[PDB]
RNA sequence: GAUGUCGGCUCAUCACAUCCUGGGGCUGAAGUAGGUCCCAAGGGUAUGGCUGUUCGCCAUUUAAAGUGGUACGCGAGCUGGGUUUAGAACGUCGUGAGACAGUUCGGUCCCUAUCUGCCGUGGGCGCUGGAGAACUGAGGGGGGCUGCUCCUAGUACGAGAGGACCGGAGUGGACGCAUCACUGGUGUUCGGGUUGUCAUGCCAAUGGCACUGCCCGGUAGCUAAAUGCGGAAGAGAUAAGUGCUGAAAGCAUCUAAGCACGAAACUUGCCCCGAGAUGAGUUCUCCCUGACCCUUUAAGGGUCCUGAAGGAACGUUGAAGACGACGACGUUGAUAGGCCGGGUGUGUAAGCGCAGCGAUGCGUUGAGCUAACCGGUACUAAUGAACCGUGAGGCUUAACCU
RNA sequence: AAUUCCUUGUCGGGUAAGUUCCGACCUGCACGAAUGGCGUAAUGAUGGCCAGGCUGUCUCCACCCGAGACUCAGUGAAAUU
RNA sequence: CACAGGUGGUCAGGUAGAGAAUACCAAGGCGCUUGAGAGAACUCGGGUGAAGGAACUAGGCAAAAUGGUGCCGUAACUUC
RNA sequence: AGCCGAGUCGGCCUGCGCGGAAGAU
């Protein structure tokens, strides 16, 4: 049974899950639109949106927390200099998912995910 | 565990009576370009619900 | 649930003093022996607290007549008449289960006086 | 929660130090004994010149347990060990003359009033 | 006698002045509205049908709406039925409230239980496990033997095996009525009842 | 041209020559407690020491620890202690190779389920115009055990010692169903301590690897050791048995004609499934009211106009779930994620200042962080359409309206 | 008794309870002196028996982290008859 | 068989360490030639467990437990 | 026979029925 539970396993273990989602958050912030599998896109919202919420207040402590959760100074600088001010007056919902077709190699369903003001 | 008698072609068909595929009911037409697409999916040129999304 | 919250807030006490793990407390409870009622005292160290609204509880440990005893009290029961704080302690943790293996001088607790 | 092979301490001055449970009395297929129940025991360790010897078979009643007792409002009382008091195999009355340590109000019956009266504290 | 339809809210406790704690289940009972009366001449038995709750208009199909409009009552979330005894009468459009249980002492409650899915024999029928060591070979939770030899040469009907467990209708009998509150539409009973938070319940006076 | 043979474990089903509980007749039956026979198969019917043991003896329990059949039930379900291969030794027999229902130490247990059977869960068509709901009950399954204390009463009975029937009330053992308010377990998705080493330029601060590195606490969910409830009372027809009235047979006789009692067995009363019950049942509501042609003239084939009630498909999903199935919702919107406030857990963050030679301590500060929970809020995603389903529903006879 | 059929011989010790174990008796079915007899410190992945510590071996099983089993796309066997 | 097997000689960096043991790295070399989802019974490999502690079993089979350096101290018996 | 008026006692041979009669899907 899995009554009332939250989270996706994705046929991995916890360390691998954490590392992969770190990398993917970095890529989304860098490029502003990426292509991936639908379940992965649905999981990525819960990791990326809280970082943007954190970046609306600028302080040394918040910068250090973002560094702990990303490990990339370029990503930290973009978050605190461009994306917080852009989204200052919006209450959630910074991303958007669009379904595209199926993958040729293995028939996986696919989607684009992007920031809402690209 | 293995059979004792050889099964018949009639039985083969009876078992396969549940294997037929299903076709998509209908497609959708975009309001700006006029292309056909799967419902809730983008088109092959990059439209969705009237707006160009991908270049 | 608003309905259950309302049903629960009409049974709660409003006199409960404030205390922390590591303090010394005394609790007075009702005892019935036949047709008589009286109060009995239980004094000792607080090792655990459960903050759950009408369902709150706390646990007290003492050494009595050469034996160790523990009691788990439900905070809002009318069996409990009064709670009083006799000493204040200085600790770091929220639970103090490691005291079950200590005796005597090794079981002492420093005073806070904040 | 006392079952067969459990070892217990002794809370009276009859001479025994350690005892072992060999049967839970009552009904058929009964599993556990708690505070207030009567069990059958054998003696494993006794002091030199007491009233009982090592190897005897007797009855006893349980007075403290590590699992504890519940109360009508939901409270608990727990102790650090398991202890009992020795009884006579025919009359079911105490053998000793003194009681050591606290006991509980579960014993307040017409059968164990001597224990209640001799105890140093009833919780 | 007739009963009522309600909804499971949750579980709590009541403290008494002597220092006793009574665990309780809280049931919300709004007004039940009569939709149809069935008699001996036209149907062959004696009963009433009731509704309760509310439902959005664009989810009500035309057949259902016509049935409601015949009785002259607002739409609810379902329809239920109760059998009548000698000397009991009701009329269409009438309202029945939780003050019906003012003097009843014990009730029976009926609901749908939580669903566990596909289950093994250890959890479904309380079978005993075999040895975890001493040379056991891949047979730790398996069922064991299921029959005899050439006589009879088959498996008997009704054998206990693994399968779906839960998600069915259950009744629990003879629960004390602890409180009846009519200004807030509440009924408090002692003990646990089947179902999950938010499910439907049927409450009747006790048969034994 | 192969039907695996003792004992144990798991899981069972039937008989009655009845171990316990239920109902009776006789007693060399005063009471308590016993002996013997008749009726009755609903439910129930031990844990250990020794030995490969089935048995058996012994210790301590129980209302009681029944007797037999089912390939001496059960190895394509498990074990391998014993019997029954090849090594080695003792006693005994033989000149010897060797041998002994005599001992002793060691010694490979294979198979992915086609057909029947059994436990669960779907697709098709039928039930006579189509559709959405609520039911009746032919039939089937589950359940059915019992201890101790108190009153009646120290009464009936008895020289005394002892000590009841009948009828009431309470508290337990074993078993079954449900649930998470309380007591607790788990909680590699929440917080903290700390050993070795590598990196982010360096101080300070952080992250990766070593079984989650090793540990200390713990939210939601699941859950027992936790806490609610159950076995009935009533009714019908009876078994062994006990009777009323009454002849055949002027008396007597429970029976031949008539009438009355009588048990956990039978049929109901309690709980669950149930119209594929092809004998395919009933009740309430909703929808469809156009023109032509041909022919072998009929429950006939075709053309134009028309497309209802409702359903299915797709999307956001659930305390529902292997997949199907079942439930909620789709801008006239709280279905999921995010966002705002709270609660819960851990336990006084970073930066700065002060004291001290320093490790560290104190203030700002019950601080910072906080998953699955509670109450709210259209920021993001749930698109207009298209698809399936039709156009008033056969024949004969009867009774009523015209 | 690595030897004893009768046999779980009889007596003592250890356990609440010991056909195995340890010490003795002698009625040796069928021990016995280089196909050696009786003893012996140290050594042994050797046979038998008892204790302390320790535990999911067990009363009686509960939850969790991973790999298959289940669903979609590509390839694609076997014994038997 | 593009097979979890077998096959002699030489070279020997850093931190901690008795060490060519073990952990983390350098130079250098690799992610093992089917994938994507879901989060049932049962099987495989592991982590934790209230109260009891061999009651299991032919048998403590398997698991759990002990574990370093310096110093104090150590019995019957003996071929010393 | 029981407490007055036509039958009543018990042996023999033979036809057909009755008890003696408990088992495992
Ligand atoms: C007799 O000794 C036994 C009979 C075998 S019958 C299948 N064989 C032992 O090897």
């Amino acid at each position: 049974m899995r009554h009332r539970k939250s989270g996706r396993q994705l046929n991995r273990n916890s360390s691998h899950r954490q590392a992969m989602f770190r990398n993917m958050a970095g890529s989304l912030v860098r490029h502003e639109i990426i292509k991936t599998t639908l379940p992965k896109a649905k999981e990525l919202r819960r990791v990326v949106e809280p970082l943007i919420t954190l970046a609306k207040t600028d302080s040394v402590a918040n910068r250090r927390l973002a560094f702990a959760r990303t490990r990339d100074n370029e990503i930290v600088a973009k978050l605190f200099n461009e994306l917080g001010p852009r989204f200052a007056s919006r209450a959630g919902g910074y991303t958007r998912i669009l379904k595209c077709g199926f993958r040729a190699g293995d028939n996986a369903p696919m989607a684009y995910i992007e920031l809402v003001d690209r | 565990a293995v059979q004792q008698n050889k099964p018949t072609r009639s039985k083969r068909g009876m078992r396969r009576s549940h294997d037929a595929l299903t076709a998509v009911t209908s497609l959708s037409v975009d309001k700006t370009s006029g292309e056909k697409h799967l419902r809730h999916h983008i088109t092959a040129d990059g439209y969705y619900r009237g707006r160009k999304v991908i270049a | 649930s608003n309905i259950i919250k309302q049903l629960e807030q009409e049974q709660m006490k409003q006199d409960v003093p404030s205390f922390r793990p590591g303090d010394t407390v005394e609790v007075k409870v009702w005892v019935v022996e036949g047709s008589k009622k009286r109060l009995q005292a239980f004094e000792g160290v607080v090792i655990a607290i459960r903050n759950r609204g009408l369902h709150s509880a706390f646990t007290v440990r003492k050494i009595s007549n050469g034996e160790g005893v523990e009691r788990v009290f439900q905070t809002h029961s009318p069996v409990v008449d009064s709670i009083s704080v006799k000493r204040r302690g200085a600790v770091r943790k929220a639970k103090l289960y490691y005291l079950r293996e200590r005796t005597g001088k090794a079981a002492r607790i420093k005073e806070r006086l904040n | 929660m006392i079952q067969e092979q459990t070892m217990l301490n002794v809370a009276d001055n009859s001479g025994a130090r350690r005892v072992m449970c060999i049967k839970v009395l009552g009904g058929s297929h009964r599993r556990y004994a708690g505070v207030g129940d009567i069990i059958k025991i054998t003696i494993k360790e006794a002091i030199p010149r007491g009233k009982v010897k090592k190897g005897d078979v007797l009855k006893a009643v349980v007075v403290r347990t590590k699992k504890g007792v519940r109360r009508p409002d939901g409270s608990v009382i727990r102790f650090d060990g398991n202890a009992c008091v020795l009884l006579n195999n025919n009359s079911e009355q105490p053998i000793g003359t003194r009681i050591f340590g606290p006991v509980t109000r579960e014993l307040r019956s017409e059968k164990f009033m001597k224990i209640i009266s001799l105890a140093p504290e009833v919780l | 006698m007739i009963g009522l339809v309600g909804k499971k809210v949750g579980m709590t406790r009541i403290f008494t002045e002597d220092g006793v704690s009574i665990p309780v289940t809280v049931i919300e009972v709004e007004a039940n509205r009569v939709t149809q009366v069935k008699d001996l001449a036209n149907d062959g038995y004696r009963a009433i049908q009731v509704t309760t709750g509310a439902k959005k208009a664009n989810r009500v199909t035309k057949p259902e709406a016509g049935h409601f409009a015949k009785a002259g009552v607002e739409a609810g979330r379902g329809l239920w039925e109760f059998r009548l005894a000698e000397g009991e009468e009701f009329t269409v459009g009438q309202s029945i409230s939780v003050e019906l249980f003012a003097d009843v002492k014990k009730v029976d409650v009926t609901g749908t239980s939580k669903g566990k899915g596909f289950a093994g024999t250890v959890k479904r029928w309380n079978f005993r496990t075999q040895d975890a060591t001493h040379g056991n070979s891949l047979s730790h939770r398996v069922p064991g033997s299921i029959g005899q030899n050439q006589t009879p040469g088959k498996v008997f009907k009704g054998k206990k095996m693994a399968g779906q467990m839960g998600n069915e209708r259950v009744t629990v009998q003879s629960l004390d009525v602890v409180r009846v509150d009519a200004e807030r539409n509440l009924l408090l009973v002692k003990g646990a009842v089947p179902g999950a938070t938010g499910s439907d319940l049927i409450v009747k006076p006790a048969v034994k």
